[PDB]
């Protein structure tokens, strides 16, 4: 009764939409100080520079297990969470 | 119409969180009602899930959890030119003394970058 | 099979099968770009994620890359087969000449000798340096460590008793550099192959410009090296560039490891780390080491732990002063400061140790001096103060000496001292047989006939 | 690891379920619960850091399946600390306080080979004493010891393999 339920899962996730964020995207989650935190972006790699809203970028510093730490180079305080990234 | 609420009041660090759509940038001012005043609140660090945390403008003390909360979508902003010669404000351009309204003509976001 | 999950500076964490966890100090395999990453096991956590270091530069590593487990440690090429070559902390060739001919490989992480093997030794090892031996004479086999701030020599020092020991001592040598100037790693090259004695020495390399991996462990590669010559029951010389640097690299990377800081912001296991690697650095019944390490002292604090837990393990201890240099003497050697296991009347004899306590008592005296010259003058001292101050002022003269080395810098050529004949200068010095002399004459001369030559034209 | 923070949860839970005389049900809402949290889109939408009412009414509508005067009211309350991930936990915890409560005990028997049933008969009447609870034996003889058994129940092992037995002998030296 597990491998039912569990396609039930995988249809009812698709019916209400709920999906993953593309590769080489995410969002913004918060923003302190000039440091970025970064839900996604599951193909980032440690050094990247990281294309933000306008014409700037951050560099990744931290790959977490659930979010990315980058610093911005240049003006922080015009972003907000989630931020397309 | 005010669209955040407060969680959290610790001294003059106040948490407000707002729908996920429409969190204040850093350095925005935020309003609410003390009671029967006006406080001006500046917002510093954009915590997850849509709670920003301030640095109180004013006095702290009897604000109550879930309180509203207008968002002022611009940073602090005070009077300037002419006008401002001869009277005493605070930080938030309200006059100190009694002298009664500055008649403004501009009123200036304080941030501004460098030359 | 692993997988990386996440990257924190030059630490990775990597996920594998519950039932496939890599043990402690297993290496693994990445592919990076267009070249091949080799990372250390260093804990293991919950759940099959393991905790690993980098042994180069961790830039471009993605989550979710695939991570190959190597059975073994990390084995470096030992023998002669690494004489006259310079080697990468990984054991591999850096010279741009073809692959090492190795026979046998060896782990880098090794336990000490049991304390049954080990041997004493008293047979004093000569140098050319008036004031080392001297002052801070050691045996054939020993440990000496050379304590310095930035810039008062500790290389040149270094330089200056490979040369001078080399000349009695046949065997095999190993030189590893940690954390130090590539540039002097090349110089220090060239200069081997003109002499034709590059043959005769293993050289090890991970210098500043590498990651923090490479630094903390190309120390221990040096070392089994050594442990290698000296099991096949050869004589051997260490000699390590820096050893401040494998602490100083440990302290980068413990934050990243989770562990908690101590003291002055060092890592917990300071202590241990020291330990375990000086431990190995022993001569044996089998065979001899002789060791002799730079210990950098960060801002000139003699009271840092990192140099305050190096002072345990050493037998001999060569103390280098700022200020002394400042006045130009050289070698910077703090005469009070300085120490020797072998300074005792038995392996000595009573004439060394009698004119050593005697030119430390001396220069004790004129410390104390000191405080009262700097206010009141000379003038106020008693007319054996006086004496006392004119004598410690030729002593601490007559400790300078110019180097073959040195040359580059002064210009003078460099001088060979005797024991014998730095043991009957000072005996004079202090007998007041030279009261005549000026104080000029005794600075950066070799031997005390030498100084009266030089009195004559002043 | 979840474990500690899962235990109030399991507890509460628990409780309300006896109080209620609906624990079966409360069991499987609970394993299909912990089965949509292993879901590789929801995972990474419970990584992300959405406001607790957005993600807990979004695991809700993932779930048709559950009681919602109770289900919902759990679900929303572990959201509201970010917990939906001890929920496999909070279901193991669970099962061993209904075991507990139910004085029952899951034993693990391993031999060289097949036992007859007349051992495991006095197997679990003898494990019944020493526990005094109800036992359910399960077996799973093994391929490396060559003689003996060995038995598992909670933590305690009892030890007669000839494994041990050669092994505890050369400690000896
Ligand atoms: N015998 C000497 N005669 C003249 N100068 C000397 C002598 N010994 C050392 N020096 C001086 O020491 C200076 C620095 O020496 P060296 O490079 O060995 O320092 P170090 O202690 O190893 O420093 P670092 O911490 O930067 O590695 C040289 O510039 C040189 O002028
Ligand atoms: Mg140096």
């Amino acid at each position: 009764n597990s491998t039912e339920i569990s396609e039930l899962i995988k249809q009812r996730i698709a019916q209400f939409n709920v999906v993953s964020e593309a590769h080489n995207e995410g969002t913004i989650v918060s923003v302190s100080d000039g440091v970025i935190r970064i839900h996604g972006l599951a193909d980032a790699m440690q050094g990247e520079m990281i294309s933000l809203p306008g014409n700037r970028y951050a560099i990744a510093l931290n790959l977490e297990r659930d979010s990315v730490g980058a610093v911005v180079m240049g003006p922080y305080a015009d972003l907000a969470e989630g931020m397309k990234v | 119409m005010a669209t955040g609420k407060i969680v959290q009041v610790i001294g003059a660090v106040v948490d407000v969180e707002f729908p996920q759509d429409a969190v204040p940038r850093v350095y925005d001012a935020l309003e609410v009602q003390n009671g029967n005043e006006r406080l001006v609140l500046e917002v510093q660090q954009q915590l997850g899930g849509g709670i920003v945390r301030t640095i109180a403008m004013g006095s702290s003390d009897g604000l109550r959890r879930g309180l509203d909360v207008k968002d002022l979508e611009h940073p602090i902003e005070v009077p300037v030119g002419k006008a401002t010669l001869g009277r005493i404000m605070n930080v938030l351009g309200e006059p100190v003394d009694m002298k009664g309204e500055i008649g403004e003509e501009e009123r200036w976001a304080i941030h501004r970058a460098a030359p | 099979t692993g997988k990386i999950v996440q990257v924190i500076g030059a630490v990775v964490d990597v996920e594998f099968p519950q039932d496939a966890v890599p043990r402690v100090y297993d290496a693994l395999e990445v592919q990076n770009g267009n070249e091949r990453l080799v990372l250390e096991v260093q804990q293991q956590l919950g759940g099959g994620i393991v905790r690993t270091i980098a042994m180069g530069s961790s830039d471009g590593l993605r989550r979710g890359l695939d991570v190959k487990d190597l059975e073994h440690p990390i084995e470096v090429p030992v023998g002669k087969a690494t004489l006259g070559r310079i080697m990468n902390v990984l054991g591999e060739p850096v010279d741009m000449k073809g692959e090492i001919g190795e026979e046998e490989r060896w782990a880098i992480h090794r336990a000490a000798p049991s304390y049954e093997e080990l041997s004493n030794s008293q047979e004093l090892l000569e140098t050319g340096i008036k004031v080392i031996d001297l002052m801070a004479p050691f045996a054939k086999g020993g440990k000496v460590g050379l304590f310095g701030g930035a810039g008062v020599g500790k290389t040149v020092n270094m330089m200056e008793l490979i040369r001078n020991i080399a000349i009695e001592h046949s065997g095999y040598s190993v030189f590893a550099g940690v954390g130090e100037r590539t540039r002097e790693g090349n110089d220090f090259y060239h200069e081997m192959t003109d002499s034709n004695v590059i043959d005769k020495v293993s050289l090890v390399y991970g210098q500043m410009n590498e990651p923090p991996g490479n630094r903390l462990r190309v120390a221990l590669t040096g070392l089994t090296m050594a442990e290698k010559f000296r099991d096949e029951g050869r004589d051997v010389l260490l000699f390590v560039d820096n050893i401040y640097r494998y602490t100083l690299a440990g302290t980068e990377v413990s934050a990243l490891l989770g562990r908690m800081p101590s003291a002055v912001g060092y890592q917990p296991t300071l202590a241990e780390e020291m330990g375990v690697l000086q431990e190995r650095i022993t001569s044996t019944k089998t065979g001899s080491i002789t060791s002799v390490q730079a210990v950098y002292v960060p801002a000139d604090d003699l009271t840092d732990p990192s140099p305050a837990t190096t002072f345990a393990h050493l037998d001999a201890t060569v103390v280098l002063s700022r200020q002394i240099a400042s006045l130009g003497i050289y070698p910077a050697v703090d005469p009070l400061d300085s120490t020797s296991r072998q300074l005792d009347p038995l392996v000595v004899g009573q004439e060394h140790y009698d004119t050593a306590r005697g030119v430390q008592s001396i220069l004790q005296r004129y410390q104390e001096l000191k405080d009262i010259i700097a206010i009141l003058g000379m003038d106020e001292l008693s007319e054996e103060d006086k004496l006392v101050v004119a004598r410690a002022r030729k002593i601490q003269r007559f400790l300078s000496q110019p180097f073959f080395v040195a040359e580059v810098f002064t210009g003078s050529p460099g001088k060979y001292v005797s024991l014998k004949d730095t043991i009957r200068g000072f005996k004079g010095i202090m007998e007041g047989e030279y009261d005549h002399l000026p104080e000029q004459a005794f600075y950066m001369v070799g031997s005390i006939e030498e100084a009266v030559e030089k009195a004559k034209k002043l | 690891e979840f474990i500690t923070v899962a235990r109030p949860y399991a507890k509460a839970a628990f409780d309300f379920a006896v109080e209620h005389q609906s624990v079966e049900r409360w069991q499987d809402m609970l394993a299909f619960a912990a089965e949509v949290t292993k879901n590789e889109q929801m995972a990474e939408l419970l990584s992300g850091a959405l406001a607790p009412e957005t993600l807990a009414e979004s695991f809700i509508a993932v779930a048709g399946e559950q009681l919602d005067e109770n289900g919902q009211n759990l679900i929303r309350v572990m959201a509201e600390n970010g917990r939906l991930n001890a929920l496999p936990d909070v279901l193991e915890q669970f099962i061993h306080l209904r075991a507990v409560s139910e004085a029952t005990a899951e034993v693990d028997v391993i031999s060289a080979a097949a036992l007859s049933e007349q051992q495991l008969a006095k197997i679990s009447a003898a494990m019944e004493k020493r526990l005094s609870r109800k036992v359910k034996l399960n077996a799973k003889i093994d391929k490396s010891v060559m003689a003996g058994v060995i038995i598992r129940a909670g933590d305690m092992v009892i030890d007669g393999s000839v494994r041990g037995r050669l092994e505890r002998l050369a400690d000896v030296l």
